[PDB]
Formats: C-alpha cells, sequence, structure tokens
RNA sequence: UGGAGCUUUACUGCAGGCUGUCGCUGAGGACUCUCACUCCGGGAGGAGGACACCGAUAGCCG
RNA sequence: GACUCGUACGGUCACUGAAUCCUGCCCAGUGCAGGUAUCUGAACACCUCGUACAAGAGGACGAAGGACCUGUCAACGGCG
C-alpha cells in the first residue's frame, strides 16, 4: 500500500496538529557492551550454552509497518501502533 | 559401535603381534671402524623366517659370526668385504659413493649407519643411477627417484628369491602357513560381512557399502576404512 | 646500601634479559638432561630461597623439579556424560604446576618436609621450580630458632594436604576479606565451592 | 512427554586430522646462517634447523 | 607402543570371490583427489574511530576450507 510521506497530524510534543514526516525505522548498530551481551560470554563453555545456542527463529508472512513520525516543527518524533502490510511505499 | 578390526590392530595383542621370539636377525649392515679392511667367509646358507628369503651367516676376520641380507649369488667359501675400499662385487657393501653409476644395490641405509633400510625384499633391488659430492640418487623398487646421502652404505646385487611371487598360493592352507610368519590377523572378513555396530560398511539387508568408499584423509581412526584419500579409484579412465 | 642479594632479585625480574637470559640459555640445555627431581648444593636463586627461610645449615636441603606445561592431560569419558562434561582439551587441573612439583620433590625425600619454592624459569615444554626442604629429624633443625616449628608432628607432610605457601595462594586464601568466603578456613569445609 | 542397540546431510556437543597464529626462538615478501631444538652415528662427526616436535589458541573437516 | 629381528616381490585399507569367455555407457548429484586469476575465508600482530586507559565499531592482510575448474565409477550409485 502507499502513503504519504508528509501529512498533517497530532504530534503529542507541541500538543497540536502539525506536519509530520513519516520515515521507516533503521535499525541502530549494536554496541555489544550490554548485560545480555556480557552474559552470553560468561555463561558459554564446554557444551551445550543453554539459550546461547538457540539460533533466530523464523518470519511471518506479513510485518507491521515500522514508522517513526517526526514532527516537522519542533523536529521531535513518536512511534505509533502498526498495521500489518504486505508492501509500504510513500508518496513524495 | 564397537571399535574396528583397524583399532583392535594398535593395541598390539599377540593375535596381531608377529612371532619375534621366532624370528632369526635384523640384517643390519655392520660396523667398520674404517679404512674397510673388513672381510669374512661365508660359512652357510638359512631361510629367513620373516622375510621368506634367503640369508647368508658370515665369519668375518676379528671373530665375528652375522647374518647378513644376502643378494642372490651368494655362496659359502665366498669371500664378502664392508668398507670404502671394498672389491666392487655382488655381495659386497660400500658407500653409494664407492659404487659405480649404473650398478643395481639392495639393503640401502637411509641415513649413513642406519644399516639398510630400502631394497630389502625377495628379489627386489634399487638402481644407483646419479653420483655427486653432495647427493647420490638412486632409484627405489616402486620406481621412485631418491636423493640419498652419497655416505649411505648399500650391497652390490639384488635380494636373493626373486619371483617369489610368480607361483600363486592355490589353496588358503598355504596363505594361511606363511601369515602364521607374521605380524598379520588373517583371514580377512569384509566390513560389508560384518553388522553396522562393527564397522562402517556393516548392515543393511543386502551387502553394500552404505556410503562412497574414498574416505578423506582427515577422517578419525574407526571412520577412515576402504579407499583412503584416494586419488582416484576404477581403471577406466 | 643495596645488598648483594638485591642484585640476584634484580636480575630474576625479567629472566630474559641480560645476562641471566644468557645464563638460562646455558642452563636449561643441562637441565633439560637432567632427571625429575634433582638435588643441588645451592639455590640458584639466594635471594628467594633466604627470603622463602633458606639457610645455609645441615638439614637444609634444595631440589629443582622439571613438570610439563600445559593444561591437564585428561582421559576422555568411557561412559554417558552430558554436552558440559565430555570436555576434555580446555580442562586444567586445579593445582598449579609449582604446587605438583613440590609434591613430586617432597616423594623423593619421604623424610623432608617441603618448606617452601619458587621457579627458575621454563622452556617451551618445562617448567622448572626449585624447593627448599627440611629435615625434621635432624637437630641443629630442632635447635634452630627459625625453623624447629617445622619439626611439629602437626607439620608432617604439609604439601599433600596443602600447607604450603603455593599451597595457601592456591586455595585461593590470600585475601582475609571480600572474595574468601568459600575459601576459608578451607575449601572442603565450604562445600569444595572455591 | 518409558529403556536400550543401531542409522543419518535430525538437534547439540566431544575426541581426532588438516591449517594459521603466539611461546620455545637465535644471528645476518624473500634469503643466508648457527647457537637452541630434532634425527642418524659406538665415537669423531654427519643431516636438518629456528622449521619440526611440544605447550596455547583460532578456522575447516569430523 | 603394535605393525617391525618388517622395507614396495613390502604391509596397511577396502571391494570381488576357483578356472573359462567377458566386464558396455554415464563425472550431473554425492564422495575422494588435484588445481585455482578472481570471490569468500578465523585468530594474533598492524592501522582507523572510540575510551586520559578498557569495553566496542570498522579496516587492511588472508591459512586450510568453500565458490570455480579438472581427474576419478573393479567410488557411492544410475542406464527412464
Ligand atoms: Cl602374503
Ligand atoms: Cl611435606
Ligand atoms: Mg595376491
Ligand atoms: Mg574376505
Ligand atoms: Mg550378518
Ligand atoms: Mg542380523
Ligand atoms: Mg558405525
Ligand atoms: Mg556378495
Ligand atoms: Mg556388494
Ligand atoms: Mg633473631
Ligand atoms: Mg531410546
Ligand atoms: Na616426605
Ligand atoms: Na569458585
Ligand atoms: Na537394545
Ligand atoms: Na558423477
Ligand atoms: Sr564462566
Ligand atoms: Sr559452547
Ligand atoms: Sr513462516
Ligand atoms: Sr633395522
Ligand atoms: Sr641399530
Ligand atoms: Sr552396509
Ligand atoms: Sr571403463
Ligand atoms: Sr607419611
Ligand atoms: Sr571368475
Ligand atoms: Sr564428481
Amino acid at each position: 500500500m502507499q502513503m504519504p510521506r508528509r501529512f498533517n497530524t497530532y504530534c503529542p510534543h507541541c500538543n497540536e496538529h502539525q506536519e509530520h514526516e513519516v520515515e521507516k525505522v533503521r535499525s541502530g548498530r549494536q554496541t555489544g557492551m550490554k548485560w545480555i551481551d556480557r552474559q552470553r560470554e560468561r555463561n558459554s563453555g564446554i557444551g551445550n550454552d543453554g539459550k546461547f545456542s538457540k539460533v533466530p527463529g523464523g518470519d511471518k508472512p506479513t510485518k507491521k509497518t515500522d514508522l517513526k513520525y517526526r514532527c516537522g516543527e519542533c523536529g521531535k518524533a513518536h512511534l505509533r501502533e502498526g498495521w500489518r502490510a504486505g508492501r509500504l511505499e510513500f508518496q513524495e | 559401535g564397537r571399535r574396528i578390526q583397524g583399532q583392535r590392530r594398535g593395541r598390539g595383542t599377540s593375535t596381531f603381534r608377529a612371532p619375534s621370539h621366532r624370528y632369526k636377525a635384523d640384517l643390519e649392515h655392520r660396523k667398520v671402524e674404517d679404512g674397510d679392511v673388513i672381510a669374512g667367509t661365508v660359512v652357510d646358507i638359512e631361510h629367513d623366517p620373516a622375510r621368506s628369503a634367503p640369508v647368508a651367516a658370515v665369519e668375518f676376520e676379528d671373530g665375528d659370526r652375522r647374518l647378513i641380507l644376502a643378494p642372490e649369488g651368494v655362496g659359502v667359501g665366498d669371500e664378502l668385504q664392508v668398507g670404502v675400499d671394498a672389491e666392487i662385487a655382488p655381495g659386497n657393501t660400500l658407500p653409494l659413493a664407492e659404487i659405480p653409476e649404473g650398478v643395481p644395490v639392495c639393503n640401502v641405509e637411509s641415513s649413513p649407519g642406519d644399516g639398510g633400510k630400502f631394497a630389502r625384499a625377495s628379489g627386489v633391488n634399487a638402481q644407483l643411477l646419479t653420483h655427486d659430492r653432495n647427493v647420490a640418487v638412486v632409484k627405489l623398487p616402486s620406481g621412485e627417484m631418491k636423493r640419498l646421502d652419497p655416505q649411505c652404505r648399500a650391497t652390490i646385487g639384488v635380494v636373493g628369491g626373486g619371483g617369489r611371487t610368480d607361483k600363486p598360493f592355490v589353496k588358503a592352507g598355504n596363505k594361511h602357513h606363511k601369515m602364521k610368519a607374521r605380524g598379520t590377523k588373517w583371514p580377512n572378513v569384509r566390513g560389508v560381512a560384518m553388522n553396522a555396530v562393527d564397522h562402517p560398511f556393516g548392515g543393511g539387508g543386502r551387502q553394500h557399502p552404505g556410503k562412497p568408499k574414498s574416505i578423506s584423509r582427515n577422517a578419525p581412526p574407526g571412520r577412515k576404512v576402504g579407499d583412503i584419500a584416494s586419488k582416484r579409484t576404477g581403471r577406466g579412465g | 646500601a643495596r645488598s648483594a642479594y638485591s642484585y640476584i632479585r634484580e636480575a630474576w625480574k625479567r629472566p630474559k634479559e641480560g645476562q641471566i637470559a644468557e645464563l638460562m640459555w646455558h642452563r636449561m640445555q643441562e637441565w633439560r638432561n637432567e632427571p625429575a627431581v634433582v638435588r643441588i648444593e645451592r639455590p640458584t636463586r639466594l635471594d628467594r630461597a633466604r627470603s622463602l627461610g633458606y639457610k645455609a645449615k645441615q638439614g637444609i636441603i634444595v631440589v629443582r623439579v622439571a613438570i610439563r606445561k600445559g593444561s591437564s592431560r585428561r582421559t576422555r569419558f568411557n561412559k554417558g556424560r552430558r554436552s558440559k562434561r565430555m570436555m576434555v582439551n580446555r580442562i586444567t587441573r586445579k593445582k598449579n604446576i609449582q604446587r605438583i612439583a613440590e609434591e613430586r620433590a617432597n616423594r623423593k625425600f619421604p623424610n623432608l618436609r617441603v618448606l617452601n619454592s619458587y621457579s627458575v624459569g621454563e622452556d617451551g615444554r618445562h617448567k622448572w621450580h626449585e624447593v627448599i626442604l627440611i629435615d625434621p629429624d635432624h637437630p641443629a633443625i630442632k635447635s634452630d630458632d627459625q625453623l624447629s616449628w617445622i619439626s611439629r608432628t602437626r607439620h608432617r607432610l604439609r604439601t599433600f594436604r596443602g600447607l604450603t605457601s603455593a599451597g595457601r595462594r592456591c586455595r585461593g586464601l590470600r585475601g582475609q576479606g571480600k572474595g574468601s568466603e568459600k575459601v576459608r578456613p578451607s575449601l572442603r569445609v565450604n562445600g569444595a565451592k572455591a
């Protein structure tokens, strides 16, 4: 389905309608310095490593939209629930 | 499963050991102080159990009686010599250097002094080819060009008992008797005729290996069976 | 002023530097062609020996001991084991080579008791430690004000019970506070969790 | 949501082999050398050589 | 340490199973082996960023292996 790159809508920060810009959320890199990162190292050893021996599961036939709605004025953004969409193209 | 037979071999039990207590003598070359001057007389010819080949008993001047890796042609009374100044005749032992190029040699040392390592089986022989101040090229019975220290001692001639292989065993019993004189477990049951628990090619309703026979060289003992690291197989091509 | 000993000490801070590096290259060749436990007339490291308790007196013996480097020489399990226990290559022993050296030294001298020990280098496969051993039954030792304590019947085979310097550090007893919870007053007493 | 034996490109691991790297290990992307170390020799000495063996670790096969 | 007081006319690993007449075609898949410009390929060391240091992110190099090519069926097997 298609969706406008920009459009007016409620900005929870300014607390009033403003023209937002929609963007698909890009993944942020990992530092590798989180507790979970340290635990994988602490708890891995000879033989099976329990949970750290499991491997990334499957996928769903269709994912929900993962977007950021950034306000054109104050510049801050907010998230919203997503809806399943086989494809999402922006207009302009 | 259970360890395969090739693994029972290593533990070196009676079943897999050679009848050493029945063997006569390693036929390593005699050691000479130097300047040669060492000759002996062939007092008798004997049968070498461990090699199914004849061997000669020699009595050296200094009173030392030893069995020697006999080449073809040695007879009682004959006189053998071992040293650098040794006369280039069949049965004599001298450094590969003192041996003229183009002469058949046997019981060749791998390292000067080891007493001989190569070409000791029936009828075989190494052909000396190239000489030098650094290396002596010898052609081993396998047809391989071997580079040896020219100081490595050897015997002139081919090993006695040639053509031993020409005659067939004919019956199992004959095979039996020879096997009984070597470090070998005989007869042989094909792995494909064994239970799966006993060998990689075992099991199955009908006999046939359940895998390709060419195993990798890094295969672990117990798994390394069949055609080891084969570069090819069959005759075709 | 600095003592003559401080120089032996100083040299051994960096065994692969200076003259000693040269000395070690020398000695080790001889050490390698030597036994497992060899009695020597004088400590290689005088400062260390005297510092550990050594004394130029009767009933005092010194011995160099060779031991293989590396992890544990472990045999692979011959019966069922969960993945966690099918381990062989990375398993290391809980006793350190030095403690192992003191014990071997002690067997050679069934009548002497280990007073202490220290390392004297290693090549790529050996590890050498010199062990100071004492003769509890010789006077001159009994009558000694500094060592007579090692004659007490309570000290019979102190090494095999880990009462040695190296024994106690290995046992995790070095700290008197944090971290020595399951260690003091003994490993066995804490359910063997240290 | 029993047991065991057996199988395999079932899941997960463990030996073993191959391969790189660090230590042993030294002198003047390729080379010479000798002094550790290795092998041959009864010995003198000979062959090899900072490699290999051994210790540690990593990738592949398993 | 066995093999081994053994050394290729040896002895290890496998298949077939006296003699006689014979034993066709297939290397695509799998297996083994060799080769390989390029691609890919770990750790140590090295470089960049980050941190007064460290964690960490990235880079260059690139072993065996793999991709790729070749050999091989009295290898596994196949010949509708
Ligand atoms: Cl035979
Ligand atoms: Cl003691
Ligand atoms: Mg035959
Ligand atoms: Mg058979
Ligand atoms: Mg059967
Ligand atoms: Mg059956
Ligand atoms: Mg099996
Ligand atoms: Mg059949
Ligand atoms: Mg068959
Ligand atoms: Mg005092
Ligand atoms: Mg079951
Ligand atoms: Na004792
Ligand atoms: Na602990
Ligand atoms: Na069963
Ligand atoms: Na094929
Ligand atoms: Sr841990
Ligand atoms: Sr693990
Ligand atoms: Sr799905
Ligand atoms: Sr021999
Ligand atoms: Sr010998
Ligand atoms: Sr089968
Ligand atoms: Sr053919
Ligand atoms: Sr006792
Ligand atoms: Sr036939
Ligand atoms: Sr193929």
